[PDB]
């Protein structure tokens, strides 16, 4: 019967809600990535990567893990560490919202954290797991394979099975890239539809726009957490990105708190970005009648502490 | 928010 043997197996089969005050006449529709164990799109990649290395033999009981996270991967490694029985220590800026660092102790993490100012969290981590190489094991959520995967695997079939193949265009910020890499490869390679993949970065750091128009790549801070790491991650498929769109801090702000307030609508600061970008491109006559499919990573609460509120 |  369909009764889950831990809480990491109930990742995914997230809906799809139709936004009423973006976009033009509905074609902009939202995935809501909140809804999971530990509440963002991340608990996705905490299972498989978990499952992976138990599966490759680099993760067994014994065996403690480490890696470095600006906080949703952090609280999903340590909820499937912890339904899985394993120990656990991350890495992450002293910078990130007071939810994240609270509930990461609750979960009984090992927390290490970093200099803000370095972002750094990736940094020492790597320095930690060199202490005692077969007690630690890094799962590199910005490299390991695992992370794209699972959003090949789930992700994207979810919203072609959801849209009944009407989908068109993909928005999601960009943090690791596993999101908008597994969706598109699942959407245009596995199942064959020629969609329009759109990466968002903030403006205040646009490195993949800057990469990509062979410009001075300058990362810079921004509010936007959980995308804009400053560089381009091994886990970005830029060859499968049709197009990328950067968002400022006010207004992903802004529309997030307008999702809450006009959408009801619990969405994070990066969903407010992706929406957005979404909004912009929902509202050109050349996309004025495809369906739009957008990415909202986390949830509100996760973020009382932050501008937001 | 910056590198990771
Ligand atoms: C809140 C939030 N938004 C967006 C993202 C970006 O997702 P991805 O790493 O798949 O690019 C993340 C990544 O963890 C995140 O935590
Ligand atoms: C790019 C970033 O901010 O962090 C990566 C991912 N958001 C995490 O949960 O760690």
């Amino acid at each position: 019967m369909a009764i889950y043997a831990d809480n990491s197996y109930s990742i995914g089969n997230t809906p799809l809600v139709r936004l009423k005050h973006f976009g033009h006449n509905g074609n902009v529709v939202v995935k809501i990535e909140g809804r999971n164990p530990s509440y963002s799109v991340k608990c996705r990649i905490g299972a498989n990567m978990v499952w992976q290395a138990e599966k490759d033999g680099t993760l067994t009981k014994g065996k403690e893990i480490v890696d470095a996270t600006s906080g949703n991967t952090g609280i999903a490694l340590a909820y499937v560490a912890a339904a899985r029985g394993y120990k656990i220590t991350l890495t992450m800026p002293e910078t990130m919202s007071l939810e994240r660092k609270r509930l990461l102790c609750g979960l009984g993490v090992n927390l290490v954290l970093t200099e803000g100012a370095k972002g750094g969290a990736i940094a020492k981590a790597e320095e930690i797991v060199a202490s005692d190489p077969s007690r630690y094991v890094m799962l590199k959520q910005f490299e390991n394979p695992a992370n794209p995967q699972i959003h090949r695997e789930t992700t994207g079939p979810e919203i072609w099975k959801d849209t009944d193949g009407k989908v068109d265009v993909v928005v999601a910020g960009v943090g690791t890239g596993g999101s908008i890499t597994g969706i598109s490869r699942a959407i245009k390679l596995d199942f064959g539809k020629q969609i329009t993949s759109v990466a968002v970065e903030p403006v205040e750091s646009p490195v993949i726009s800057q990469t990509l128009a062979g410009e001075e790549v300058k990362p810079g801070p921004h509010k936007i957490q959980g995308i804009g790491a400053g560089f381009i991650p091994k886990n970005l498929d830029l060859s499968i990105i049709d197009r990328v769109e950067t968002v400022d801090s006010d207004t992903a702000l802004a529309t997030a708190r307008r999702l809450m307030a006009e959408e009801g609508i619990l969405a994070g600061i990066s969903s407010g970005a992706a929406v957005a970008a979404a909004d912009r491109l929902a509202k050109l006559p050349e996309f004025a009648d495809k369906l739009i499919v957008v990415i909202l990573p986390s949830a509100s609460e996760r973020y009382l502490s932050t501008a937001l509120f | 928010f910056e590198y990771g």
